[PDB]
């Protein structure tokens, strides 16, 4: 069947027709998402001198090539539409920032 | 990175960590401004603190760069606003989110780590004379963040 939760790498859920996988530590990721994470970690570890689960740090077993072969999920981008209330809150923050500047309370870094 | 950043933005817009906010600087989805209200269990109570967040190209696999813009007296935060916090360096993971990072910084304000300081004089005072330390931290909060 299809899991009801979310992939923590991309923040989207799962749909039939999508390619996804489950780890031995019971965590679900899209195959595409997990492949990107593993590639990055292998690079970092080498520069230091054993890739761990993003969620729980258990060492993973995997075949990177098999994960890479899966199709990337088609996921429409989530439009950003600030509510009326959030716009009001933004205005108040602007007033507070202006006072901090006047006090010499804002770090410049020239 | 962009689809991930849009997902996060919408989730912080509808359910932000208590007393925090975050969103884009103008039109640039990769540069955000955040605010933290000073925790009530800290000498920063009453202050509003601004922070800058810059997302790297390879987000969420590399950490965001987070710094204080508002001046603050703390053993782990220096005069450039740099923050000594493990999850922003050695302990980053893509399971973390900007929402979780703000929560962690709130915790650090309540409870400093003076054995790994960015400011040795402030660490010394925190360890040998806590009364003097909270007095000075309150003094800076009142002058700069209120
Ligand atoms: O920190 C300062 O410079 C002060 O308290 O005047
Ligand atoms: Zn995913
Ligand atoms: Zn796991």
């Amino acid at each position: 069947n299809i899991p009801h939760g979310q992939c923590v790498i991309c923040l989207y859920g799962f749909q039939e027709k999508e390619a996804f996988t489950k780890t031995p530590c019971y965590h679900y990721f899209h195959c595409h998402c997990l492949a990107r994470y593993i590639q990055h970690m292998e690079q970092e570890l080498k520069a230091q001198g054993g890739v761990q689960c993003a969620v729980c740090r258990e060492p993973l077993v995997y075949d990177l090539a098999s994960l890479k072969a899966a199709p990337e999920p088609q996921q429409p981008m989530e439009l950003y539409q600030p509510s009326a209330e959030s716009l009001r809150q933004q205005e108040e923050r602007k007033r507070l920032y202006q006072r901090q500047q006047e006090r010499g309370g804002i770090i410049d870094l020239e | 990175a962009l689809k991930r950043i849009h997902k996060e933005l919408n989730d912080l817009a509808r359910d932000p960590p208590a007393q925090c906010s975050a969103g884009p600087v103008g039109d640039d989805m990769f540069h955000w401004q955040a605010t933290i209200m000073g925790p009530n269990d800290s000498p920063y109570q009453g202050g509003v603190f601004f922070l800058t967040i810059h997302f790297p190209t390879d987000y969420p696999f590399k950490p965001p760069k987070v710094a204080f813009t508002t001046r603050i007296y703390h053993p782990n935060i220096n005069s450039n606003g740099s923050i000594c916090l493990d999850i922003l360096r050695s302990q980053w993971s893509p399971a973390l989110t900007i929402s979780k990072v703000l929560l962690s910084i709130c915790s650090l304000l309540c409870d400093p780590n003076p054995d790994d300081p960015l400011v040795p004089e402030i660490a010394r005072i925190y360890k040998t004379d806590r009364e003097k330390y909270n007095r000075i931290a309150r003094e800076w909060t009142q002058k700069y963040a209120m």
